[PDB]
């Protein structure tokens, strides 16, 4: 669960180069594949089990 | 102390903090308490800007 | 094979078939981004926001619409299926005769 947006996967460091103001990432199916970690600013990858 | 009137009605923005919502739901002092779009029982772990 | 190494178009027959198959893969997809009447395309929003009486109703618009976005998928392969089956029918002709 970050910052209220639920759900379930493997989660990595991603290589996306996101700018500062970006919090998250979508795919074609409007899922979020991407997320900005709510304490360290870290972006993870997000892919499902 | 003092509420406004209808005509020219208040606003107070709430912002950079954490909110309890649960001592507001589950008053006895409201006489209506009425949500649209959300659930206020599920509104205790939601974020908002 | 000089002609070959000079024309792209040359294969179009066969780049068709991997053409609409993507296509068609790609679609239905982009269909799980249709809201279907529903307040989100997202399950987990419904999920997370409304309780069990009021969530039902906005699932039951996204399993209808999903629901009628597949079986649009399978009725367009099974089409497709029979068009392959009949070229690969020709193919297997041409073996034997030629
Ligand atoms: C969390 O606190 C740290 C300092 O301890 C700060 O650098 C960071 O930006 C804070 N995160 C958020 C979202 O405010």
């Amino acid at each position: 669960n970050f910052n209220g947006l639920t759900g379930t996967g493997v989660l990595t460091e991603s290589n996306k180069k996101f700018l500062p103001f970006q919090q998250f990432g979508r795919d074609i199916a409007d899922t979020t594949d991407a997320v900005r970690d709510p304490q360290t600013l870290e972006i993870l990858d997000i892919t499902p089990c | 102390t003092r509420f406004a009137s209808v005509y020219a009605w208040n606003r107070k923005r709430i912002s950079n903090c954490v909110a309890d919502y649960s001592v507001l739901y589950n008053s006895a002092s409201f006489s209506t308490f009425k949500c649209y779009g959300v659930c206020p029982t599920k509104l205790n772990d939601l974020c908002f800007t | 094979q000089d002609s070959l190494s000079s024309t792209p178009s040359a294969l179009g027959k066969l780049q068709d078939v991997v053409n609409q198959n993507a296509q068609a893969l790609n679609t239905l997809v982009k269909q799980l981004s249709s809201n279907f009447g529903a307040i989100s395309s997202v399950l987990n929003d419904i999920l997370s926001r409304l309780c069990p009486p009021e969530a039902e109703v906005q699932i039951d618009r996204l399993i209808t619409g999903r629901l009628q976005s597949l079986q649009t998928y399978v009725t367009q392969q099974l089409i497709r299926a029979a068009e392959i089956r009949a070229s690969a029918n020709l193919a297997a002709t041409k073996m034997s005769e030629c």
